[PDB]
RNA sequence: GUGUAAGUGCACAAGGGAGCUUGACUGCGAGACGGACAUGUCGAGCAGGGACGAAAGUCGGGACUAGUGAUCCGGCACCUCU
RNA sequence: CUACAACUUGGUAUUGGUGCUCGAUACGGUUUGUGUAGGAUAGGUGGGAGACUGUGAAGCUCACACGCCAGUGUGGGUGGAGUCGUUGUUGAAAUACCACUCUGAUCGUAUUGGGCCUCUAACCUCGGACCGUAUAUCCGGUUCAGGGACAGUGCCUGGUGGGU
RNA sequence: CCGGUGCUGGAAGGUUAAGAGGACCCGUUAACUCCCUUUGGGGGUGAAGCGGAGAAUUUAAGCCCCAGUAAACGGCGGUGGUA
RNA sequence: ACAGGCGUAGUCGAUGGACAACGGGUUGAUAUUCCCGUACCCGUGUAUGUGCGUCCAUGAUGAAUCAGCGGUACUAACCAUCCAAAACCACCGUGACCGCACCUUUCGGGGUGUGGCGUUGGUGGGGCUGCAUGGGACCUUCGUUGGUAGUAGUCAAGCGAUGG
RNA sequence: UUUGAAGAAUGAGCCUGCGAGUCAGGGACAUGUCGCGAGGUUAACCCGGGUGGGGUAGCCGCAGCGAAAGCGAGUCUGAAUAGGGCGUAUCCACACAAGAGUGUGUGGUGUAGUGGUGUGUUCUGGACCCGAAGCGGAGUGAUCUACCCAUGGCCAGGGUGAAGCGCGGGUAAGACCGCGUGGAGGCCCGAACCCACUUAGGUUGAAGACUGAGGGGAUGAGCUGUGGGUAGGGGUGAAAGGCCAA
RNA sequence: GAGCCCGGUACGUGAAAACCCGACGUCUGUCUUGAUGGUGUUCCCGAGUAGCAGCGGGCCCGUGGAAUCUGCUGUGAAUCUG
RNA sequence: GUCAACCGAGCGUUGAUCCGAGGAUGUCCGAAUGGGGAAACCCGGCACGAGUGAUGUCGUGUCACCAGGCGCUGAAUAUAUAGGCGUCUGGGGGGAACGCGGGGAAGUGAAACAUCUCAGUACCCGUAGGAAGAGAAAACAAAAUGUGAUUCCGUGAGUAGUGGCGAGCGAAAGCGGAGGAUGGCUAAACCGUAUGCAUGUGAUACCGGGUAGGGGUUGUGUGUGCGGGGUUGUGGGACCUAUCUU
């Protein structure tokens, strides 16, 4: 849930700050959603991650 | 995004209308169901909209118009010419199930669209006839025999 | 008796009263006191512009010594700076 | 003291349609305007010497509204040929007519969001049934049956937080 | 004994984040409007665009608030006289 | 995120399940292992008969069909039914709201709605009929009986599971 | 090491080996010595089997004051020639004003820095040497011990006598009471087995936790073999901060 | 304790075969169905990208007036007077 | 051969022992790969041989998983997909340092400590190469008619700056050098062609002129592939249109 199938995207990782300025470490998760890909518009649905950027872009046909 | 239709639906628009919709609409219902096409060029789009709509509705079959196609399609052979080579006798390219559907309709008449045609199952990937299995129905089905001529 | 603790002072008054007024200033300051350093204190006098006084003159807060907080960071107004 | 895990709130993305229901601005309009000199509840204004009329006015019987119960605007029937102009007032003329219009209540055209009832196609099901499959309570696929644009999960955000 | 601290239940108000809203103001200059000198510089207004800070209106839980809860953590007082 | 975490099909894992040897003697050292006597358990080949079969023939006569009956049987529907699908009505209760009744705060307010509806809604009623439910049972399908050739199949030694 | 130790304050059994201010950088300051000297010098790099030759990019000195614009032997503050601050290497002569400490002018004298390198301190480095308890990253461990899972094994001997059932009494049936079979139990006494309450010995031991006498349980929440599992801010814990290879 | 004893050094010589560097050709591809210089307009010049916003990273720069580079979530343009 | 000799045996001028280069053999474990496993030890299938009266037995091959091609097949299910087959090529593991991209502490200094430092260090992950990374301006610069891809040294500079302005941290422009390739190729607009999906007023349309024939370079679209066309900042290139032309 933080690797895209299509595009690879990966979770970026920083430094969350607090008031205090104190650094602590976090990610930074894809928004990555679970898509029913349908390769050809024949219509055998299948089951894959997909990333919202990708999901916009029209990289992926849910027919 | 933005669409042309193909059909026509309530509250939205008839057919050849181009619409701005939530990209939700047409993503999950409009175009995953045939009822639109994606509105990216006026010339592609405009004459694939129109030929769309017209085979749409002349593609259409009842369960009574399915008993009457199954007698249709009791006529003669189906020439198919296609480009190879006869010192084989196997085929260049690949017969595609718009090539059988185009054949049936200018020559016999009947009108169908690729999505009932069965072509893998008679391996017709050679030169001869072969005959070809049609499934009009979930119940009813119909049989063509399908003659290939090389070029 | 001296606004206020104690001491040093003050009757020549620095104590009591009256009239005018804002020096409870600006730019400076020879020479010093005291100090590890950082602070702290006195300063005659010059110039501008004033107050009281006839004038000489006095006035850069209060009889004196306490009533206060370095630096960094930031606010406000002015400047002929970048 | 300062943080973090975990739980939790809301916005937005994945996330869609029809309905009511509002709230804002834009449009096609009406409505209302209690200084006095008065035909009198004086819009300021530009066109202003002529407009509404029988595709049917003055005058009455009623409906509804606001009402400052001073009266207006309006629907119908009735009626039938007028109300009207500098008409003299008044800084300001006509309720003769035409153009945007504001103090303000209204409806239909747009947009925008808000709330609510719904629908199925996104999404979900450790619900059933078939297939891969000889063996499989895994897994995937087709289909049926239920939820359903909620939930889950990204990003932003307020809480609780010796649990570390 | 339900005041304290928790837990459970209820929002009529008050406070309250992000996201929506962008009134007003400022930076810049098209165009002007004044000028002062003699081989171009000094004052004011300043539309549109692009920006900077941004207010009013909106908004959830929570907290403030009202009840119940002690086989919940807890509490169960002093002084004077008086046959 | 990467590293890796689980796990299906399988494949390993005795401390368990299944499986056929006992007594005596001998060397300087081994013996249920060597030797002596007598057994047991898996396979292979040869030969001898017994000994049933496949073709051949026996048994192979006899099973399927054509129809009828008689109702499984979607279909339409009926016997119709469990519940009350859904609305109806009312009583209670009160969503808002409207004057007002009450508590009222000492008296007034003010809220509530004890009122008007109505519906936060609840409770009950009967029908509307629905829900699903079969059957009786119709085509269909099949069982039985009546023929249709003791005629077309079948069928016979022996192995027989990875399956029950 | 102490105000003070022969000290009854610390360390050393003896001998022989070994064992503590070093190095890098064009670093900083100071001080010697050498080269050049209003100049000194190269870095990188190139050419030479070398330590030699080339290399002007830079650095230091050569003018200061001021926040800065800027000005310049002056400059800043300031309304000020009006004082002050910093500066004009220093010295000498002469004049002019003061004797609130000397000042201003003219003239002469003229200004010394920079490259190696020796030494002392110093900067960044572990920086004179030796020494913690503990902190983080990655791994190894349940063959000891805690708990659990699968499958086996063991518990001499002797007592007490539950429910049930039967007989008799009892009754209307009961309740219940006596006598027979039966043999239950986190039951009893007691060896194997498992523990560890008291005492004595051991205490440079036989043993880094034992021995001798007594002692508790000993058909159960029992003991034990085999194979397996749980791992460090974690496990396990009939809970003591115990156990996780003395 | 060796130039003159030995192995060697100075200086020369040595490759059948394998490998490596070159070099000359077979071979491969390309230009010649082609180039040079002139005039006035429409089309093209890298898209979920650039830009903006929220939260971070990193740059001398510790969010500061914070430019340029970059990650995740939204929003999301022009094709040269760009 | 050797520690390392002693015995017994032999080779060598017909060239031994030795040294170099290329071959053959190379048991078993190990990525280990037929299955299994406690690494180096158990059990096989298939084909071809060898061997027994036949089972037993022995050799030579071959049999893992995944990815990618290729041909057949296409479940529920209809198109078809998953999947199943057969076959060819690849991977997998090791290595001291150097590279690149990720994740990323603590002791320590701050005379405490959280911001900060230690440090993007230690360690971990994924990956190549003989080197890697970067590279041909959406660059610097500052009015000079300047530079002209990247990388690597020396300076700039412990400066400008940054910092609980604390401890500390710390550039770039420019200038001097090493190397020479200020190197190359694409995508778009246009054409031609081959297609796949559509359709067709299926005709007066598709090619430059004219003569005529025709009814499909489909009439029109579109997408994909392939050949020309173009690679530029004084904007370049496509279309258009003038002059010469090996």
């Amino acid at each position: 849930a933080a690797v895209c199938d299509i595009c690879g995207k990966g979770p970026g990782f920083g430094k969350s700050v607090s008031h205090s300025h104190r650094r602590t470490s976090r990610r930074w998760n894809p928004n990555i959603q679970p898509v029913r890909a349908v390769t050809r518009p024949g219509g055998n649905k299948q089951r894959i991650n997909a990333c919202t950027s990708c999901i916009k872009a029209g990289k992926v046909s849910r027919a | 995004m933005k669409l042309i239709l193909t059909a026509e639906v309530e509250h939205l628009g008839a057919a050849g209308d181009t619409v701005e919709v939530k990209d939700g609409y047409g993503r999950n219902y409009l175009l995953p169901r045939g009822l639109a096409i994606v509105a990216s060029r006026g010339a592609e789009r405009q004459a694939e909209e129109i030929r769309r709509a017209r085979e749409s509705k002349v593609i259409r079959d009842i369960e009574h118009a399915n008993e009457l196609k199954t007698a249709l399609e009791g006529l003669g052979d189906v020439t198919l010419s296609v480009n190879a080579a006869g010192d084989t006798g196997k085929l260049f390219g690949s017969v595609t199930a718009a090539d059988v559907v185009n054949a049936i309709k200018k020559a016999g008449g009947p009108n169908l669209d690729k999505r009932t045609v069965q072509l893998a199952k008679a391996h017709i990937k050679s030169v001869g006839t072969h005959p070809v299995t049609v499934k009009l129905h979930t119940g009813v089905e119909a049989k063509v025999s399908l003659n290939v001529v090389a070029q």
